[PDB]
């Protein structure tokens, strides 16, 4: 979440080969911590896993068909 | 060859990917629950072969160590 | 007389009629009405 616009943010945030590095770059370590516990935030799994949640998906594009077939009984 | 053996008994898979993504009609939610199983064992491994009828005695005696 | 009215007015419902299964053609009801879908 946070990470997926962190990664692209912390991309140019390095500023040259110069010392002007980690003049920035410890502070940016601070947010390496913050981040690393920002991986606490997705600590446990909710629905199982792609594919299998997306078996789970495929399940439901069987569980549809009935869904399209009873309504033919309709008379 | 100086054990070297199998024991057989009786297994359980419960996983949520099948069990409650359907569950309360087609899909008990218990079952509740047992298998098969048959080790292979010496040295270090253990097959999980597969356990069904039609079958012959000698099969997991000749094939697992084939 | 509630027998009568009642399961007469239901005999037509989302089930249309009970006779709505055709004998024969309830045969294909399993599968025309159900496989045939795509």
């Amino acid at each position: 979440t946070l990470l997926r616009q962190g990664i692209r943010q912390l991309k140019e945030k390095v500023s040259k080969m110069e010392p002007e590095e980690m003049t920035v770059k410890e502070k940016k370590s601070i947010i390496e911590i913050l981040k690393a516990r920002i991986a606490l935030k997705k600590a446990f799994l909710k629905m199982a896993l792609s594919e299998s949640n997306d078996t789970v998906v495929k399940k439901e594009d069987v569980r549809e068909s009935p869904v399209d077939t009873f309504m033919e009984n309709a008379t | 060859q100086l054990g070297h053996y199998i024991h057989i008994f009786v297994n359980t898979q419960p996983i949520s990917a099948f069990e409650r993504t359907l569950s309360s009609k087609r899909s008990s939610c218990e079952y509740d629950h047992f298998l098969l199983l048959v080790e292979w064992h010496h040295d270090g491994i253990v097959e999980h072969v597969p356990l069904d009828d039609h079958m012959d005695a000698q099969h997991l005696l000749l094939l697992i160590t084939q | 007389r509630t027998h009568n009215r009642q399961m007469t007015e239901t005999l037509e419902k989302y089930k249309s009629l009970d006779f709505n299964m055709e004998k024969e053609g309830d045969v294909i009801q399993q599968l025309k009405s159900s496989i045939k879908k795509p």
